[PDB]
């Protein structure tokens, strides 16, 4: 069996999501989410950004709980066809992981060099704010976490000890969402303009550079890949 | 749209836009309306924003759905950015072309380069037609008309995706043997000194040198059509010429001003003094694109938004004419629903509850007076 | 010599010089020459270069071939950065001694703060003789006359020499022995201990003790000789007088002015409108350091740069008398090899086209009339 049909919906589940969310503000950018003092943005937008948390909050208590309680404890007495099995399924969530990397810090990022640049601010919640930090980068949170979580509760490799690459990978992209008090702070008061370059995004960027630990982290799994499934063929 | 959300005392003490007017409240596509008015820049500026050396006047839009096709500060075009003068009355003109159909909330407004937007009065106007039929062509000085809306696109879309296949081309030449877990293996275990052979180097070779040469031709290409090219247009404008009002005939100090909390209205004691020979009346108090009106006095036929005009918002306890040379003390009560919808009540969460407004004052002829008031407004909560 | 690079419409619109007049044109060795003129601070200053808040007369040359004896703005010594006001005319005066024999391009130049050098018209000055006879005498208030020329650089050179020469002999008391490789070998194999023994400490120990006796008597000896010494004096100065221009009886207002690409003419059509008394004629048109005359109506007699001179470069459709109160539109073209030598053709490359100058309007008696004009510039190419 091996890799199986888990990295379609991994992909898929991401992408129909992410394309509903682009229609919704497609649909309710401007018409209810232009002034966000009218009552019709608390009902579009501010529910939105409520239900969000809410629910991301909920998925990643129950994901990361679901994954450490059935977590292998008998690490020792797996077979080598098993290990190849669950290297290919943490390659499937670094795969979501690196999806969802995508479409927080590239789309709806870069969404915002559209949207402000465009519009007048009016508050710390613009749609696409509760779009971006309040979706684009929870969500991403959570895939990082739960791939970090299942490589070390189902790989030997990734178990007994904290993988340095790994927890930059996670954590650092992480930072970006409390990084968002710095984009606030230092919009409202340092720097009303609108520049995308602004000394005020140098937060984002700093713990978006976090993520070039991806490159440590793939080495890593390439090694648990090859460990006792390494071949023959390759280097013979 | 992106006001009701900054500082209640910013937006009254920055800039005092009046004599606001819409040429057109419902255009088709590609049609042209044309807002004008003056503006006032106040002499009380907030040391918190940067005086308006730098200032911009743009359009409050939800992106283009107008096109700016002019914008006058004066009589003359400014594209650039502008040097205002603290204190002095300028006059704008800004012309808009539709572009998308819809509903528009269209805001006149002014930049200003350390202090962010001072956004004025908005109105609704209604675009009809479809964006397929908007042009928006231009003639250049060599002689040639092209549409704004497409010129160039496919030129770009080409050298775009010629860089894009040159890249992908080099990697799918990379990826075409084994990538990562055999690579890695060979690298590790022993020198590699294998997986780079010739001719990967002639193939190297000639993707950079063909690189380099295509670049080269392409700009010498790109030289030869389009002899004639200049560099981005861009500096501060200085020199706007402001408005030469008359100096104002009415006097007017403000003695104490008092808002309720929680309330929708603003009350203030002035004593007014009426110079000049003609019996003076207040019939408009504006704020901060509010404007309370002393229906008896004054009316609105300038078509301004009405969720920002008080058509009889303005009560003054003594509104009698003001006979010339004279001088009274009236209680003047600026009520609608507008200070509370516009957040004006919210100067009470404000660092600096000062308040600045426009006094206007009209004759029996009809002529008018605009003075200008600013004082501390007090709030009252029993 | 530092100007016909930078940018065109930077040199327009900075700072106009007008009225320039030279003593001489030809001096011997520690003769003097002495610079007069006008420079009018441009309304329109670019934002790229900082107010001239902070300004320094100076004199573009290479190198001390003169001496700045004095220089003056308004009709006070300007030896420190001064300050200016945009907008305003201020007349200077700079006085030079030569020094060096030669034929020297002498610039009158404005440093400003932020925006660097504003270099204005330079003239071919000839000086005949020998540095050796140059003096530059002075006087103190101690009561002692000394030339600049030498004065001290016996006690700097004698000073300097002492203390290489301390220097010198440390390093020489330590390389009398062997240096490098020994004593590397020595530290490395084994402890050294050996190559740093009595009596070098007391060596270095003299060393030092001689070195802060000797700054410190030095300090005493230079505290007794010359005992009343003062700071440098620093400081920018404010209160420059302006000159008090009479308002202009000529308006002039510019529409549209355009230049050939290529080309060495400049075209402008000017609205001129005759107020006062008298019938005037445009005579000079000066855009930035060049000057385009029309010698129908007025010829330069201050000997100005025959470069820089264009006399019968400014030709005006019609020139006849204009009426006072009469107003007419006339078609302006300024041609002349100067604006291709100076480069005044490359505003093309400039990212502000827009220009700048000064119009002089003279009438049948002489008396003549200053006005400003600035406006874009548009490059006509078919
Ligand atoms: C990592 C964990 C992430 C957790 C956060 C998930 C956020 C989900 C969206 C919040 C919506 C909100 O808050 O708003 C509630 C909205 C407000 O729209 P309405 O006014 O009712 O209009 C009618 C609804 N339309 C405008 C959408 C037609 O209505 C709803 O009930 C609909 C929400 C549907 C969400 C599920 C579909 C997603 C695409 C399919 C692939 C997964
Ligand atoms: C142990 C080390 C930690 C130190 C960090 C503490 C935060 C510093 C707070 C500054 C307050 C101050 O010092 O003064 C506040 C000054 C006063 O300026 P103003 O006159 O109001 O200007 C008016 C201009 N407005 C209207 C736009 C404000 O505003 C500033 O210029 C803010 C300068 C930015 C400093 C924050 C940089 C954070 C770096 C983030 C990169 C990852
Ligand atoms: C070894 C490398 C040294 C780095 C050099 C840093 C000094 C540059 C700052 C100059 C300040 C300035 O002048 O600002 C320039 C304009 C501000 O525009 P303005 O508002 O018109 O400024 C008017 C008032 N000024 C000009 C006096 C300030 O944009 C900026 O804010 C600077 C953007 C910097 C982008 C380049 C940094 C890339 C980030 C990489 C790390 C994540
Ligand atoms: C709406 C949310 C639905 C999330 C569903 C989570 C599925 C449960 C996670 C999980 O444990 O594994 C699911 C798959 C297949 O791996 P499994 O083998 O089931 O994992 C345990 C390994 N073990 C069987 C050897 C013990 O592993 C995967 O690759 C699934 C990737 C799912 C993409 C991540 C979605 C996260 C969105 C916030
Ligand atoms: C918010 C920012 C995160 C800060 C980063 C700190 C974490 C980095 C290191 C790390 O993840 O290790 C913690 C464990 C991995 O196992 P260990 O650290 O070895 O310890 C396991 C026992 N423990 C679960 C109680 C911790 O991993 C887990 O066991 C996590 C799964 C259990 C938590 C589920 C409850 C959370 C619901 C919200
Ligand atoms: C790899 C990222 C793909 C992002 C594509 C995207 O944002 O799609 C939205 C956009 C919306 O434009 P349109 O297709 O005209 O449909 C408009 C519907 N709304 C306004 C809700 C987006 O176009 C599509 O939906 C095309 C489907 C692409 C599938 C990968
Ligand atoms: C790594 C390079 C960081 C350079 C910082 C920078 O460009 O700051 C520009 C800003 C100059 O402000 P300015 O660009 O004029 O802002 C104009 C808009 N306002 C006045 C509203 C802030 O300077 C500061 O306020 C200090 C920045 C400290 C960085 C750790
Ligand atoms: C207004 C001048 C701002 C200068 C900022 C310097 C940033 C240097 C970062 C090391
Ligand atoms: C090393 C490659 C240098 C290429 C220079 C090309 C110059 C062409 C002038 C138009
Ligand atoms: C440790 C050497 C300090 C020298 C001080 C000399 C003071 C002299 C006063 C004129
Ligand atoms: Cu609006
Ligand atoms: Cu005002
Ligand atoms: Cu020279
Ligand atoms: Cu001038």
């Amino acid at each position: 069996l091996l890799d199986k049909k888990w990295l379609t919906f991994a992909l898929a589940i991401y992408t129909v999501f992410y394309l509903w969310v682009r229609w919704y503000e497609g649909v309710y950018g401007w018409s209810a989410g232009l002034d966000s003092f009218a009552p019709e943005f608390e009902t579009y937008w501010m529910n939105f950004l409520y239900t969000e948390i809410v629910l991301e909050i909920v998925t990643a208590s129950i994901l990361w709980g679901y994954l450490w309680k059935t977590r292998d404890r008998n690490l020792a007495a797996l077979t080598p066809r098993e290990e190849l099995r669950r290297n290919f399924t943490h390659l499937v969530w670094l795969v979501a992981y690196a999806w969802a990397i995508y479409w927080g810090a590239s789309y709806f990022t870069e969404q915002d060099g559209t949207w402000h640049q465009t519009i007048v601010r009016d508050t710390d919640f613009t749609p696409s704010h509760i779009i971006e930090f309040y979706l684009s980068y929870p969500i991403y949170i959570i895939t990082g976490f739960a791939a970090f979580i299942y490589a070390k509760t189902r790989l030997p490799f990734f178990a007994k000890g904290i993988s340095l690459p790994y927890l930059v990978l996670v954590v650092g992209p992480f930072m970006i969402l409390p990084n968002v008090g710095l984009n606030e702070w230092g919009h409202t008061f340092w720097f009303m303009e609108e520049l995308f370059v602004a000394p005020l995004h140098y937060g984002f960027v700093i713990f978006g550079w976090l993520a070039l630990a991806v490159m440590g982290t793939l080495t890593q799994t390439f090694y648990s890949f090859a460990q006792g499934g390494l071949g023959q063929s390759l280097c013979e | 749209h992106g006001e009701k959300s900054q500082a209640a005392f910013m937006r009254m003490r920055t800039i005092h836009w009046y004599d606001l007017s819409w040429s057109k409240e419902k255009v088709k596509i590609n049609e042209t309306v044309e807002i004008k008015g003056k503006f006032h820049v106040f002499e009380g500026w907030p040391e918190t924003v940067d005086e308006p050396d730098v200032a911009f006047l743009n359009v409050g839009m939800p992106g283009p759905v107008f096109i700016r096709k002019e914008s006058y500060i004066g009589g003359q075009l400014v594209p650039r950015s502008v040097r205002l003068e603290i204190g002095k009355t300028y006059d704008f003109r800004v012309v808009l072309k539709a572009r998308r159909p819809g509903d528009w909330h269209v805001h006149t407004m002014m930049n200003v380069q350390g202090g962010g937007p001072i956004i004025g009065p908005g109105k609704w106007i209604t675009v009809e037609g479809s964006m397929s039929e908007f042009r928006n062509p231009v003639t250049t000085l060599t002689g040639q008309t092209v549409d704004l809306e497409n010129y160039n696109e496919g030129n770009t879309y080409f050298w775009h995706a010629f860089w894009f296949a040159i890249g992908v081309a080099w990697i799918g030449y990379w990826s075409r043997r084994p990538i990562f877990i055999p690579r890695l293996l060979m690298v590790d275990a022993g020198r590699a000194d294998e997986l780079v052979s010739a001719t990967d180097r002639k193939v190297a070779m000639g993707f950079l040198a063909a690189t380099i040469l295509i670049v080269v031709m392409a700009m010498s290409s790109a030289n030869s059509k389009y002899p004639i090219t200049i560099p981005l247009q861009a500096g501060t404008m200085r020199g706007m010429k402001p408005l030469e009002l008359p100096a104002p005939t009415v006097s007017v100090k403000v003695e104490d001003a008092t808002y309720r909390v929680p309330g929708r209205a603003m009350r203030m004691k002035l004593t007014i003094t009426n110079h000049g020979n003609s019996p003076i009346r207040l019939g408009e108090f504006y704020t901060a694109s509010v404007r309370f009106l002393d229906s008896d006095v004054y009316k609105d036929t300038t078509g301004y938004p009405e969720d920002l005009l008080a058509e009889d918002g303005l009560s003054v306890s003594d509104n009698s004419p003001l006979a010339p040379g004279e001088t009274r003390t009236v209680d003047v009560t600026a009520s609608d629903a507008a200070w509370e919808v516009y957040r004006l009540s919210d100067i009470i969460y404000d660092p600096d509850s000062r308040f600045a407004g426009l006094l206007f004052f009209f004759d029996a002829t009809g002529n008018r007076q605009v003075v200008q008031i600013d004082a501390p407004l007090i709030p009252s909560f029993m």
